[PDB]
RNA sequence: UCAACGCCGGGAACCUCACCGGGGGCGACGGCAAGGCCAGGCUGAAGGUCUUGCCGGCGAGAGGAGGUGCAUGGCCGCCGUCAGCUCGUACUGUGAGGCGUCCACUUAAGUGUGGUAACGAGCGAGACCCGCGCCCCCAGUUGCCAGUCCUCCCCGCUGGGGAGGAGGCACUCUGGGGGGACCGCCGGCGAUAAGCCGGAGGAAGGAGCGGGCGACGGUAGGUCAGUAUGCCCCGAAACCCCCGGGCUACACGCGCGCUACAAUGGGCGGGACAAUGGGAUCCGACCCCGAAAGGGGAAGGGAAUCCCCUAAACCCGCCCUCAGUUCGGAUCGCGGGCUGCAACUCGCCCGCGUGAAGCUGGAAUCCCUAGUACCCGCGUGUCAUCAUCGCGCGGCGAAUACGU
């Protein structure tokens, strides 16, 4: 039985923080871990017009919200679960765990 | 007797989507659950985290 | 335009004022010395400074 | 979905921030930080004068903790009020203070010079203030005061400069106030130091 | 006028709405019962008001898609991604003011090199941020399948070719970090400088390519019908909620486009080959109905796992052979469908018929320098239903000039 953990965030530094924390968690003990694996970055694009009126040449603002995604597999041992679940996650990162 | 002042429960149409901030009806970006107008979004986007990045 | 900025030329001349022999007629050696001496985190700026220092060394060793 | 909940929570946060910026205009409103937890959601409110918030009476804190749930639908919310340091480097607090000064009836040139002096005395490399409206007569005008160094355009502009805007509702119209400040620990790309 | 006219994200059936025809509701606070319902009348329909009974115990103000963009703020277009706007000390002038900021060369640039009663500083330009292209390290699932092994199927000649599973991450791809290009090397020009034109190797040459950020000011440029806001106004209403119409009305003038006038083609039947993006009462494979539009079940997917998605132009063969035609599709009749509370005014699709102008276009005028222009089709925004539109994606792919 193995455990998979998915990380999503807008900030890369927090991602690296959590991933290196769990990497040390898994290296102190001898356990097999794959990754972290980078998934395609997802962008929410929104193009809109600047002027609040209709007069004048048309001009457009293009806003983007980027989301980076990492995947990890941890082999799901008791010690690993114990000393992993006890890590304060920075609020700018979402993390979801589940066993295969 | 006091009900001739209330709207109807629209499910579709332009009268079914007001802006959470101003109250406009027509132009709603409506992308990813954004019930904001094209005038207020362009002003509150950085507060939400959007950037230009072109 | 391949025009070097005033601050590029000024920093090059200031670094040739002192440390006059740390530099030579090789762009790579000058790159190394620049990165070791000053805190510049732009490859383009650093490379332009190194090229100007190279030209200065050539001009000096030949005269003017 | 995940991103839908994401964006909806962000939008509600923005709405609450606007409401509080309108309500706490006197205390000095600097910012907000909402943190949800099984312990119970909590709201960190930055201010330069927490007296106008929790001074000798909890009526305001009770009213706020009730409104945040009766209007914006926040579950089991609590509120912590925090004091701001370096208020003379935030461009929103200073804008609102200048607007309130103008509303008191104090002359705009004097008030702006005083604010510039006070911001220069407490550490800063640059300040620019722009006033606009019916300062003198029926026709509107604009006025600008400056002192120090600034970075009007560019990425260092968008990052290292603090900005604020405010409205002054006077007896005969609205005056627009815009302030921009540069902190003392800011360094631009074109300055390189030698060993 | 540029800088209005597929603009107000303005693709309006109701709503949107601000217009027309009608109906009904609205007075916190200050002083001198309110209200609610079975049946039937009035009524487009209405305990809306009436018959019947019975339950229940005047100022001022909110609001205003009403006036004033020539009372304002904020935000946008154009001078203009132009190269300009200033300060300190000194000097020349009675003074307003000047110099610096001028001259020569150079640059995309008030960018630089020299000379100068000027010597030095600041905001703008550049630096900065994003992406594309070549290389190295790390990582190997939901992404990849080359060599390895173990099964199954089929052909021609035992040579081959396919589909799985084990197992790999090598190649592709994805995304974090780092190197690489600097007129650096060699020549001529410029003056010996600042720089310019050529060769070399190179993935890439001369700010590599394409974008974002747009200065002091000024335009009484546009917006009070995106929100905020003074003054005036309506306040029994110009406030706000339903029911029907209109913005879709058409002798005409104009702008921006689509389809065409055919062979550098039309039709029929076969053969190929993308990318960007999106997806919960949403995308929907798979199976069965129906000639088509469409209808009934239903796996998987909260999306590197499933779906939208075997794109068109292009190639092959057959018919047509210069003709108002097998060119062209307007307009109209009959019938069958989907969305929606409601398709007449006023929606989209399908089949059979019908078959209007149009034979390359005067004066005049427009966009374009490289994977660019022409040509071809897909995504998304608006969306219950509706794209000849906007914003983007790829496929095929030039001709000329390196000037004035
Ligand atoms: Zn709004």
């Amino acid at each position: 039985q193995k455990a998979r953990i998915k990380l999503a965030s807008t900030n890369i530094k927090a991602l690296n923080e959590v991933t290196d924390q769990i990497k040390q968690i898994a290296e102190r003990t001898g356990v097999r871990m794959s990754g972290p694996i980078p998934l395609p970055t997802k962008r929410i694009r929104i193009t809109t017009r600047k002027s609040p009126d209709g007069e004048g040449s048309a001009t457009f603002d293009r806003f983007e919200l980027r989301v980076h995604k990492r995947l990890v597999d941890i082999e799901a041992d008791e010690r690993a679960m114990r000393q992993i679940m006890r890590i304060r996650v920075p609020e700018d990162v979402t993390i979801e765990i589940e066993l295969i | 007797k006091a009900d001739y002042n209330k709207r109807k429960p629209r499910k579709f149409g332009k009268g079914a989507r007001r802006c959470m901030r101003c109250g406009q009806y027509g132009p709603i970006i409506r992308i990813h659950g954004l019930m904001l107008c094209r005038h207020c979004f362009r002003e509150v986007a950085p507060k939400l985290g959007f950037k230009k990045y072109e | 335009g391949n025009i070097k900025q005033t601050f590029i030329k000024r920093t090059a001349r200031e670094l040739f004022d002192r440390y006059p022999d740390k530099f030579t007629r090789d762009f790579e050696h000058n790159k190394k010395m620049v990165a070791e001496l000053t805190n510049v985190t732009s490859k383009t700026i650093r490379n332009r400074i190194a090229g100007y220092i190279t030209r200065l060394v050539r001009m000096k060793e030949e005269g003017k | 979905a995940i991103e839908r909940y994401f964006i909806k929570e962000g939008v509600k946060e923005m709405l609450i921030d606007e409401f509080l910026e309108k309500e706490l205009r006197r205390a000095g409103y600097g910012g907000l930080d909402i943190k949800k937890t099984p312990l119970g959601t909590k709201v960190t409110i930055f201010a330069a004068n927490p007296g106008y918030v929790i001074g000798r009476g909890g009526r305001r804190i009770r009213e706020l903790t009730r409104i945040l749930e009766k209007q914006f639908g926040l579950e089991n919310p609590q509120i912590e009020v925090e004091e701001i340091k370096n208020p003379y480097l935030n461009a929103k607090v200073q804008a609102v203070r200048l607007a309130q000064a103008l509303e008191r009836g104090i002359h705009f040139r004097r008030a702006a010079y005083s604010a510039i002096r006070a911001i220069m005395r407490n550490g800063a490399r640059g300040v620019e203030i722009r006033l606009s409206g019916k300062l003198t007569g029926e026709r509107a005008k604009s006025v600008r005061f400056y002192q120090g160094y600034l970075a009007k355009v560019g990425n260092p502009a968008e990052t290292l400069v603090s900005r604020g805007y405010a409205q002054a509702q006077l007896k005969l119209g609205v005056i627009g106030v815009k302030v921009s400040i540069m902190p003392p620990d800011a360094k631009l790309p074109d300055e390189i130091e030698i060993k």
